[PDB]
């Protein structure tokens, strides 16, 4: 990994030594070339994973989020470069910072082979993201925002670092290759029931789990555009990531220890979906839709079958696309108006033409139309979570009926109906705007063409 | 076979190009409708290539052209089933299409935004061709789903409109809940038989299909506005003219239709759900007839026409003859088509007036449109050796001889009677009697776009179910033998619908009052269903969203049990720990308590 | 109950600005200034050329030479057989039915 | 805010309609039209106050029993069929400051004549504020009725909004 | 361009020509322009390449995996075993999910070729793909996402176990 | 026959008994209903009309609506009887009655397979 994980670290001297007026076209350009080379990861093979060295490997199931994660980087620098105009040069340089050192955390966080690493590094992203927020957005409220986000993760990540120490000296080993050996069963007791909380709680948390779920519509109401663009595509994922390894070594307690979390995430998401109908902030509202298209995941993650795993992934993969689009979208918005209020600019289809279109279509990814990577992975988790229960097909049916209805009502009030009067500055979108919907579009719609390199390993 | 299957996907091919020419490759703005247009006519003879070597051999074939995807045991290719079904519908939709497109062309010409327009009705016949040529599930969930979303948004066409962005939602949350019968299918053709073709969900043949039956029924219902989930489809008048002739004839509705009739051989062997559908298409058929019998808007009495003529195609599958089912598809696309064409016309010539109640008096103004709205009335209402009587009646006869739900079969006999009353009710108020619109005339139906689109149609509501009927190769055993007044019912209680009609309206003009009835209410509501479901479940959801599941627990309890409790005792604690008098003598004296308590209680000194 | 003599002002002033308002949405005659069956059958043949022809050539290399070199990519059902039918692959006669009983 | 006059005239123009709505043909609503008109002129002189009250509440009792439930509705009248049809033609005036150089090109005499308008509009928009000043009680206006203007060159206060709105048939 | 034992089919009838219409035929005369139009054109553009491909003539081959011991001869926890045992029983994996994938496209295809007649006419397929259905279900069902070869093992024991048992008490 | 109101369908306005019996003190409510708005609207206006504006006229009543339909709950939510009860009722009630539907129905399922009762003869896809 150290051919991402050098040029990602030499974003940062490059960002320092630019010319003042060549901050955003040096790093910008440069981190797309990164982005160019990651396709790399695509060396998969039908039985064994990419196994670099004794600290990094990739496999179907990180090799996704790999690309994910290195594609945003340039698209977080063209969505921030604009409100960030009037900051001065070396404040500038130290936000394009913390998004480099979050990349390469990121990076390594999904490559790491042995799970302490992957503890060390999973927090590590707290720190920059942390900082962005409170930082860098823009009300009082930001400074509470970074209080729930950090102790919530800290919560559960503590008791986490606790089983993981005492796993290893079980076991003998955290390395991820390894424990897929020497995995022993896991028996009732009452200290299995607290060592497999520990294990999970952690990415219940950051998923995020209903009723787990408060601190991240307080973040994204928050945090700066590139804040929530990197939340909401892949620092969400963190916690399916590492759900999706550690459930290896949880068998069999995971049979009934999931019951309780798959009925938080099945009724979690008909409550979620339905308060997105009423919310009256739309970065509130995305916020809202986030926990409940990752309620499904966790339930694919839990009843742990090829299906659900294939579904969990691909869902992982377009959610990330679709929800960093929709904030886009919203801050575009935002930078005209300067309120997140929905009903404040309606009718904006007769002024943005061509923003309308976004907008349209990343709806229409956001409520799952096919074939698009969105439905796919929604629907190979309704398949098997009907084999799990065929009962279940009641509630996944009706969110898919609320998605449908939250997802157009956004694109209704917003874009359509009559515009309002006394909001006259609303200048024509800018070639970065467009071309920033674009580039999250555009991957999202070709991901359709040859969906296989996102669907995970048990593909 | 190289002849059939190249110009079988060369049609499909040939509707694509023109939205691939949007990306302004080699694109002619001036007059890209009449490009889109053109395709859809040369399309139309493509298309006839192959469904003349079925007719001719019954050549049928799939192609599996792609393989798009594999997971583990399930192979997804992109594949087309050229059958029967597929063979007959497509030439019929594409002709009906081409009408509909050229009318359009003189419909929107004021319309700025005209090209986008052309181009969503073309979207909108791609995605059901997707549809009906479909040989795998998910293929047919990709069509299913474009045909709604192209409808959303062709019904919100005119989107500062309130009223039509609520009816393109509604549209989406009706057929929303249709579409989980839809994925209960799916799920359950995966895991008992582990496929989504076509092909191997039939040779399996499952006899416990119970299940994935009633989910396609439930599919069906929302898809063609069976009772239960049927307010979206008059609703959906919002739109356009031309949406609406090509919604109700080509496209959305027949889709649920379509679906059913794809499964026959499943549902042929499942009585219980031949009763399911059976009786929920004779109380759809009877509910909506008697719904457009007091409806003043044209558009919405034939958006009733509509419903009540789809729950008698439901009324078709119920009593096992999809091949009767499919054919009164093919046969009402021409004059259901037309109709809407014709209504265009008048509410074009009278500034845009869609009340009938401001009508009349039109029989000479507009001859033309006059002739082709008598033609469609009588093709509706099963006038012999019409497009229209080649379908209904053998339906009816096939219903009267039936092993059948008695009441099934009265509902159905009796909303044929209700056919000719409100077609009687369109004819009487629209073109007789003395002109009841504005003193301007503005009237006239002499645009070769408007008048070469509707003849055709004519021609096609007058000779294509003989067409068709005398080519189709048989499938069944139709019954011939019965006695004479199980033949002629059809004709007969037509017949008497249209005296009883005659008398109702001629009352109309007598110099007396008369104050209206429970009946009349409830026929010109609606039932009072929209009203009462539209105002009630709306309000408990959305209730429901902000007061309990927002506020009662998101923003209250969830935090109360854990951030808010916590600050609080940390807190409390805090306080008690330094809260301190910073004197030296209970500082030493709390050390005195803390050595003996370490002995005595503890015994730290062992 | 009709205008009050200031109601009557004020829509009179009104209505003189909005009629020049309306007046001057106008286009002068140079607006816009813009920068810079022997028929018929040729614009129906290139259209058949480019938008038939052109595609059935390539789907037809495509169903013939990638397609159609796959096992059960196209699957035909397989033609009736008639009783005294005679078969091109092999020559074989398929007999006529039995004698009908006479009705 | 409405006089029994006013309620009353609003009852005859509604009953009216929805006669209308029942008798469909035109001969037939005359008949009956004017039948409703008697009904109207017995009690028009009526001078005790506390039965005229009287009879316009049984009045619309009446009419609410014997209303049309599907009445006739003007097609651009509200809850007609093209009512709010047009507004998404309808486009501001505002937007068109932010057309390209290139764009406004094309019109240069409409965007000179629009410069005219928007100079007329500065220039009068002091007067129209101090005109509403002096015009204005302390507490506020009480109504929202505004004034003409009073000198020769003066324009009404608050007119541009009204004078440069979308047209009915923007496009 | 494949192998007919895998892909079996039957040998086709085709009916010849019997006209009882003096009527010409339209498809016969489309069938003919379509030769002429499409087909003609269309194989000359073939030949081209073809004759391209011949003067460049290369190969690729069929990789082929040395068989190895099996999890049933690892010994506890030495993975260098365990993983040449896995990787090969995940490759097993793959080619047994592709046999039946095989079996049902001859069941699809048989469907389809035998039309009216197929339920009578399909029952050798029909019963191939029940049984091998039965053999992968035996195999890899019910194994969860995190399977392997010690899962496979397992499963298959507890199956041993209970035939055994049975046998015993008959 | 008379109107009998519901909460999805309101009294007709020229059947509500109190639009007739208008008072004095009745009328100068309403005159001082009209003052507020008439205040609002100028207040507006001025600002609409304004040449050298460009920008949103914050509203002051759309901000309010948008803090209290969020910030301004918990601030004053009480813990008492009723959104206890509610609070317990909406909150683990559905979660409860889920886990018995699923659990039972699961349970159900796993006493056929073991014991060869249900039908699974194709099902290889999970
Ligand atoms: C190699 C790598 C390749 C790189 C990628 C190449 C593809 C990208 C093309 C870039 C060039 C785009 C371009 O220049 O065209 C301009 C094109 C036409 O110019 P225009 O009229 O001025 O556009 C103004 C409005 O935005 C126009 O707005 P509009 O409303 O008139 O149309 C926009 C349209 C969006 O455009 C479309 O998506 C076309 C319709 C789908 C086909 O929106 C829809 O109609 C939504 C319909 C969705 C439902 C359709 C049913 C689903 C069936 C799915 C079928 C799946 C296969 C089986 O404008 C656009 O469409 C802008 C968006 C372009 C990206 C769309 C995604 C394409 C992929
Ligand atoms: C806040 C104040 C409260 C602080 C936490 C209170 C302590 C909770 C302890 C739970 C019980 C864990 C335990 O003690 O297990 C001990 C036991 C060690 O025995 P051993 O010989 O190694 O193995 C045989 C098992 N008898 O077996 C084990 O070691 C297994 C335990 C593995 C490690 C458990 C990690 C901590 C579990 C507690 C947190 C779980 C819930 C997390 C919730 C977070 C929500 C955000
Ligand atoms: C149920 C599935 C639902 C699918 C949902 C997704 C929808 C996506 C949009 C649909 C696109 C429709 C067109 C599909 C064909 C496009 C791809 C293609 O034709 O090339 C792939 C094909 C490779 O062969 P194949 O084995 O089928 O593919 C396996 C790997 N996927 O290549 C070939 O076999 C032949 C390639 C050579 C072509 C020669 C002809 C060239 C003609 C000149 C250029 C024009
Ligand atoms: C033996 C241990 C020590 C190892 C030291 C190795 C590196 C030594 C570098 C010495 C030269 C540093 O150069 C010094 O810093 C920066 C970058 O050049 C310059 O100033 C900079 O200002 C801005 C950025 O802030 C940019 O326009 C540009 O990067 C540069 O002009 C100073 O004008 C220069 O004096
Ligand atoms: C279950 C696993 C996760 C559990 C995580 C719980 C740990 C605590 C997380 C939040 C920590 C924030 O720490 C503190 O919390 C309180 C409210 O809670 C905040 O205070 C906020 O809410 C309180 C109570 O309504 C208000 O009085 C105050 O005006 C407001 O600012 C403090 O400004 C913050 O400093
Ligand atoms: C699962 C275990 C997790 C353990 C995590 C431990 C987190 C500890 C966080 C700090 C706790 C103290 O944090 C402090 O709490 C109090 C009470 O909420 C807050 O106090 C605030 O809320 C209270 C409650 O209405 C108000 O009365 C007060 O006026 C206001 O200032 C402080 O603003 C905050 O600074």
């Amino acid at each position: 990994m150290l051919k991402y994980i050098i040029p990602t670290i030499m974003l940062m001297p490059l960002t320092w030594l630019s010319k003042n007026n060549m901050i955003w076209v040096n790093s910008t350009a440069h981190s797309l070339l990164i982005s160019f080379t990651s396709l790399l990861l695509m060396n998969q093979f039908g039985d064994n994973s990419l196994n670099f060295s004794l600290l990094f490997f990739s496999d179907s199931l990180s090799t996704p989020l790999l690309i994910l994660t290195m594609w945003l980087l340039p698209l977080m620098l063209m969505a921030s470069q604009h409100h960030l105009s009037k900051e001065n040069l070396t404040r500038k340089k130290l936000f394009i910072t913390m998004l480099i050192s979050l990349q390469l955390f990121l990076i390594m966080t999904f490559t790491a082979m042995e799970l302490i690493l992957f503890y060390i590094l999973f927090e590590a992203t707290l720190v920059p993201t942390l900082i962005i927020i409170t930082r860098w957005g823009n009300q009082t409220e930001r400074l509470n925002a970074g209080l729930y986000f950090l102790f919530y993760t800290l919560a559960g990540s503590l008791p986490l670092l606790v089983a993981l120490i005492y796993i290893q000296n079980t076991v003998g080993s955290l390395n991820f290759l390894m424990l897929q050996y020497w995995v022993q069963p896991v028996h009732n007791s009452w200290s299995n029931v607290f060592m497999w909380l520990a294990c999970m709680m952690a990415f219940m948390v950051k998923m995020p789990l209903y009723g787990l779920h408060l601190w991240l519509p307080k973040a994204h109401v928050e945090a700066p555009i590139a804040g929530s663009m990197v939340l909401a595509a892949v620092l969400l994922k963190l916690g399916g990531y590492g759900m999706l390894r550690i459930t290896l070594i949880l068998n069999p307690m995971t049979d009934f220890m999931a019951y309780p979390f798959i009925m938080l995430s099945l009724w979690g998401m008909i409550m979620t979906s339905s308060i997105c109908l009423r919310q009256t902030d739309l970065k509130s509202l995305i916020a809202y839709s986030s926990v409940s298209h990752m309620a499904l995941v966790i339930v694919a993650i839990l009843i742990q079958t090829p299906w659900s795993y294939m579904g969990a992934t691909a869902l992982m993969i377009a959610h990330g696309l679709t929800s960093s689009m929709l904030f886009c979208l919203a801050n575009s918005n935002y930078e005209r108006i300067h309120s997140r209020t929905m009903i404040l600019a309606r009718g904006l289809q007769t002024l943005l033409p061509l923003m309308a279109t976004w907008w349209l279509l990343a709806s229409l990814t956001n409520l799952a139309l096919p074939p698009t990577i969105n439905l796919i992975g929604e629907l190979f988790v309704v398949m098997s979570t009907f084999s799990w229960s065929n009962i279940t097909i009641i509630l996944m049916g009706v969110n898919m009926v609320i998605t449908a209805l939250y997802s157009l009502y956004m694109l209704i009030m917003t874009q359509r109906g009559k515009y309002t009067y006394h909001i006259n500055n609303i200048s024509p979108s800018f070639t970065r705007e467009n071309a920033l919907m674009s580039l999250h579009i555009l991957p999202l719609l070709l991901l359709t063409l040859n969906p296989k390199i996102i669907l995970g390993p048990l593909y | 076979m190289n002849m059939f299957s190249s110009l079988s996907l060369v049609t499909l091919l040939l509707l694509t190009m023109p939205i691939m020419m949007m990306s302004f490759n080699t694109y002619k703005p001036s007059n890209y409708p009449l490009y889109v247009k053109t395709a859809i006519s040369y399309a139309f003879i493509t298309s006839m290539i192959p469904t003349m070597m079925f007719i001719h051999s019954g050549q049928e074939l799939i192609i599996s052209n792609w393989h798009w995807l594999t997971i583990q045991t399930l192979k997804l290719s992109l594949s087309f089933k050229m059958d029967y079904f597929s063979m007959m519908f497509i030439p019929v939709a594409l002709f009906v299409t081409w009408s509909i497109m050229e009318f359009s062309m003189w419909y929107m010409y004021s319309d700025p935004n005209i090209n986008k327009f052309f181009k969503y009705l073309l979207l909108f016949l791609i995605t059901m061709l997707i549809l009906v040529t479909a040989n795998n599930l998910f293929q047919l969930f990709i069509g299913w789903e474009g045909v709604g979303i192209m409808s959303f948004l062709l019904i919100g066409w005119w989107y500062g409109r309130a009223d039509a962005n609520t009816a393109a939602l509604q549209a989406i949350l009706y057929n929303r809940i249709g579409d989980i019968g839809f994925i209960l299918a799916m799920a359950w053709f995966l895991t008992n038989l582990n496929t989504w073709d076509l092909q191997q969900i039939f040779m399996l043949n499952p006899s416990d299909s119970n299940m994935p039956l009633i989910g396609l029924a439930l599919a069906a219902t929302g898809k063609s506005a069976q009772f239960g989930l049927h307010p979206w489809l008059p609703s959906a008048m919002e739109g356009p003219t031309p949406v609406s002739a090509l919604l109700h004839s080509s496209t959305m509705v027949v889709a649920g239709i379509f679906l059913l009739i794809r499964f026959y051989p499943l549902t042929e062997n499942n009585k219980y759900i031949q009763s399911i559908t059976l009786c929920l298409g004779a109380i759809t058929t009877l509910f909506t007839a008697m719904c457009a019998l007091t409806q003043n808007d044209i558009k919405k009495i034939i958006a009733f026409s509509t419903s009540s003529q789809l729950g008698l195609m439901m009324v078709t599958i119920g009593i096992n003859q999809p091949y009767l089912a499919f054919l009164h598809i093919c046969t009402h696309a021409f004059f259901k088509a037309m109709l809407f064409m014709c209504s265009g016309s008048i509410i074009h010539s009278l500034n845009d007036e869609q009340d009938i109640r401001k009508m009349g008096g039109l029989f000479k103004a507009m001859p033309f449109t006059t002739t082709a709205l008598i033609v469609g009335s009588l093709a509706l209402t099963g006038m012999p050796f019409l497009t229209g009587f080649y379908s209904k009646d053998l339906i009816i006869e096939a219903a009267n001889t039936s092993y059948t739900n008695a009441w099934a079969l009265l509902m159905t006999l009796i909303a044929t009677s209700f056919t000719a009353i409100y077609s009687t009710r369109i004819i009487f108020f629209a073109l007789l009697g003395q002109p009841r619109f504005p003193t301007l005339v503005n009237i006239n139906e002499n645009n070769p776009l408007l008048i070469n689109s509707i003849k055709r149609l004519l021609i096609g509501s007058l000779f294509a179910g003989y067409i068709i009927s005398n080519n189709i190769p048989p499938t069944t055993i139709p019954q011939m033998t019965m006695p004479y007044y199980l033949k002629t019912t059809a004709l007969i209680v037509t017949i008497l619908g249209f005296i009883l009609a005659l008398e109702i309206s001629n009352m109309t003009k007598n110099l007396k009052y008369h104050y209206p009835s429970n009946a009349f209410k409830f026929s010109t509501l609606l039932g009072y269903f929209p009203t009462i479901m539209h105002r009630l479940a709306p309000y408990m959801n959305l209730s429901m969203s902000q007061k309990s599941a927002s506020s009662l627990l998101d923003l209250i309890w969830l935090e109360a049990i854990l951030p808010k409790t916590i600050s609080l005792a940390q807190m409390k604690a805090s306080t008690l720990v330094t809260n301190q008098k910073g004197l030296i003598k209970l500082y030493f004296l709390s050390f005195l308590i803390t050595i003996l308590i370490s002995m005595i209680l503890f015994n730290f000194h062992e | 109950s009709g205008y009050t003599p200031e109601e009557k002002l004020r829509l009179q002033q009104l209505r003189e600005l909005r009629r020049r308002w309306l007046k001057d949405q106008e286009l002068s005659p140079r607006e816009p200034v813009l920068p810079p069956v022997i028929y018929k059958t040729y614009r129906h043949s290139i259209f058949a050329f480019t938008h038939v022809l052109i595609p059935v050539w390539i789907i037809h290399y495509y169903l013939k030479y990638h397609v159609t070199t796959k096992p059960y990519t196209i699957v035909e059902k397989k033609p009736r057989i008639f009783p005294g039918d005679t078969i091109l692959e092999t020559g074989e006669v398929i007999p006529p039915m039995k004698e009908f009983p006479d009705q | 805010y409405l006089t029994h006059q006013q309620k009353v005239l609003r009852l005859y123009k509604r009953a009216l309609r929805h006669l209308e709505s029942w008798c469909i043909h035109r001969d037939k609503y005359r008949y009956f039209a004017c039948l409703l008109r008697a009904r109207f002129d017995e009690h028009k002189n009526e001078k005790d106050m506390v039965k005229a009250t009287q009879l316009l509440r049984e009045a619309e009792e009446e009419f609410w029993h014997g209303q049309h439930p599907q009445p006739y509705i003007f097609p651009e009248s509200p809850g007609g069929t093209s009512y709010e049809r047009y507004e998404c033609y309808k486009v501001p005036e505002w937007c068109l400051d932010d057309w390209h150089p290139s764009e406004k090109a094309m019109y240069p005499d409409y965007f000179a004549k629009r410069e005219q308008w928007k100079k007329l509009r500065r220039e009068s928009w002091e007067r129209e504020v101090k005109q509403l000043q002096e015009e204005t009680p302390v507490g506020g206006p009480r109504t929202e009725a505004l004034p003409p203007a009073r000198k020769q060159g003066d324009l009404p206060p608050l007119w541009w909004h009204i004078v440069t709105r979308p047209r009915e048939r923007p496009m | 361009s494949w192998d007919k034992d895998v892909y079996p089919e039957p040998p086709r009838r085709t009916p010849a020509p019997s006209p009882q219409t003096s009527l010409p035929n339209p498809i016969t005369y489309l069938t003919k322009a379509f030769d002429l139009l499409v087909d003609r054109p269309v194989t000359l553009v073939r030949e081209f390449i073809e004759r391209q491909h011949a003067k460049n003539k290369y190969y690729y081959y069929h990789r082929e995996f040395r068989r190895v011991p099996d999890i049933t001869e690892c010994q506890e926890k030495d993975v260098l075993c365990m993983f040449e045992a896995e990787m090969q029983w995940r490759r097993d994996y793959k080619v047994d999910q592709e046999i039946v994938n095989i079996i049902q496209e001859r069941l699809k295809a048989c469907q389809q070729r035998e039309g009216e007649s197929h339920r009578q006419n399909c029952a050798k397929e029909l019963e191939q793909f029940t049984q091998v259905v039965k053999a992968y279900q035996d195999r890899y069902h019910d194994l969860g996402a995190h399977y392997s070869a010690r899962k496979c093992l397992a499963k298959q024991k507890q199956r041993m176990l209970a035939e055994r048992k049975a046998a015993k008490e008959a | 026959p008379k109107y009998e109101a519901s909460r999805l369908s309101s009294l007709p306005t020229t059947l509500d008994p109190a639009e007739y019996d208008i008072s004095s003190e009745t009328r100068k409510a309403q005159a001082e209903r009209l003052a507020i708005r008439s205040r609002l609207k100028r207040e507006y206006q001025l600002q609409y009309y304004d040449p050298s504006r460009r920008g949103v006229i914050e509203d002051p009543a759309l901000v309010r609506w948008t803090y209290a339909r969020s910030a301004n709950i918990y601030p004053n939510f009480r813990p008492n009887t009723k959104t206890s009860l509610l609070g317990a009722l909406f909150g683990i009630g559905p979660l409860v009655f889920w886990y018995y539907v699923f659990k039972t129905d699961r349970d159900r399922k796993e006493k056929l397979i073991q014991e060869g009762k249900l039908d699974r003869t194709f099902n290889i896809s999970y």
